[PDB]
């Protein structure tokens, strides 16, 4: 009942723009500091940003007068305008709330905005289907796509264990990311089983039904 | 911009055994005024935002396991392990709040031990849509093992890899392996396999196939 | 022809 969730993250080239935006519920908005924390690729931890209950703002010294905290306590939203972005900004994007009432203690996280900044073009992905005991293994593979953030499913989130999705790895510019999945021979062929894959930046929801190869050539 | 740092950066640790991290500070963050610690303590588990483990530098937030001990003062914190579970695999930080810009310890990654497993490999052919679109790449899959240091591979040289963050539930790890190449290339050979050389295989562990097109 | 499917 204490939820943030980010939002407006994506990607931008070298010297854009973005403003992130955490909406929050459970609790009045006003009476509680928050603040702004990202991850670099390195997986360090950089706190960017926090503002009090008085509207006071405070930033680090490597995104001063880029960087725009704000809040606005009549809908409770948490913004976070970035302007002029080096690729040091490249990071994953938090919002917090005070864990008291008092500082700016990341108590509460949202689950993180992914924000990379570079000047590749987005790409939409390519999801290709993968098929061959007494217990099968499909598999499915995600090439060539250019924000990071996916979201790989199977059977529009259906499946339980057995998944095991891998990170992401570029190479020239392109993020390529596979999947596999365990299931008895007696479960599949009968029972279908589809990869699902969204690639929010170029708005693509990608559904790939995984059916046993074919007999034919020429 | 006071500096954290924080010991042994890697850990290898069992379950039930004692853990203990050390996280350094440039500058006494204990007020006299207040006579409070202003250091806090962060639990990430991978794949997920940090949460809030220890803070005041000694109180447990509500919640959270109270096998976790947070002690030490001023410029040496310390956080305190007694029963280490396997959902406890993670990183952990130290935040300081007694100052502005406010910084977080390098971070301190632990893996756990369990008894050594067998890599279960799966191999698949390019699929029909890769082939017709130009490129073909093969992918064998292997899944839960304790030894994340294997070798698994006959001219491997535009292969790429992804490794696992070693599972939170049975503590073990998973690679998958992408032989890229191209329409023309892939048909133009046969010889496509997947080995394994392990901390329990020297005598190897396979998943190969003979072209579909033969 | 798919040289051993399952």
């Amino acid at each position: 009942e204490v939820q943030l969730q980010e939002s407006g993250g994506g990607l931008v080239k070298p010297g854009g723009s973005l403003k992130l935006s955490c909406a929050a519920s459970g609790f009045t908005f006003s009476t509680y500091a928050m603040s702004w924390v990202r991850q670099t690729p390195e997986k360090r931890l950089e706190w960017v940003a926090s503002i009090s209950t008085g509207d006071n703002t405070y930033y680090t010294d490597s995104v001063r007068g880029r960087f725009t905290i704000s809040r606005d306590n009549a809908r409770n939203i948490l913004y976070l305008q970035m302007s002029s972005l080096r690729s040091e900004d490249t990071a994953m994007y938090f919002c917090t709330r005070g864990r008291g009432d008092r500082g700016d203690l990341f108590g509460y996280w949202g689950q993180g905005t992914l924000v990379t900044v570079s000047s590749a073009k987005t790409t939409a992905p390519s999801v290709y289907p993968l098929a061959p005991g007494s217990s099968v293994t499909l598999g499915c593979l995600v090439k060539g796509y250019f924000p990071e953030p996916v979201t790989l499913t199977w059977n529009s989130g259906s499946l339980s264990s057995g998944v095991h999705t891998f990170p992401a790895v570029l190479q020239s510019d392109l993020y390529t990311l596979s999947s596999s999945v365990t299931v008895t021979s007696s479960t599949w062929p009968s029972q279908s089983i589809t990869c699902n894959v969204a690639h929010p930046a170029s708005s693509t929801k990608v559904d790939k039904k995984i059916e046993p190869r074919g007999p034919t050539i020429k | 911009d006071i500096v954290m740092s924080q010991s042994p950066s890697s850990l290898a640790v069992s379950v039930g055994e004692k853990v203990t991290m050390s996280c350094k500070s440039s500058q006494s963050l204990l007020y006299r005024g207040n006579q409070m610690n202003y250091l806090a303590w962060y639990q990430q588990k991978p794949g997920q935002s940090p949460k809030l483990l220890i803070y005041w530098a000694s109180t447990r937030e509500s919640g959270v396991p109270d096998r976790f001990t947070g002690s030490g003062s001023g410029t040496e914190f310390t956080l305190t392990i007694s029963s280490v579970k396997a959902e406890d695999l993670t990183v952990y930080y130290c935040q300081q709040y007694y100052t502005y810009p406010r910084t977080f310890g390098g971070g301190t990654k632990l893996e756990i031990k369990r008894a050594d497993a067998a890599p279960t490999v799966s191999i698949f052919p390019p699929s029909s849509e890769q082939l017709t679109s130009g490129g073909a790449s093969v992918v064998c899959f292997l899944n839960n093992f304790y030894p994340k240091d294997i070798n698994v591979k006959e001219r491997q040289n535009g292969v790429l890899n992804s490794w696992t963050d070693q599972d939170s539930k049975d503590s073990t790890y998973s690679m998958s392996s992408t032989l890229t190449l191209t329409k023309d290339e892939y048909e133009r050979h046969n010889s496509y396999t997947c080995e394994a050389t392990h901390k329990t295989s020297t005598s190897p562990i396979v998943k190969s196939f003979n072209r579909g097109e033969c | 022809p798919i040289y051993d499917i399952n």
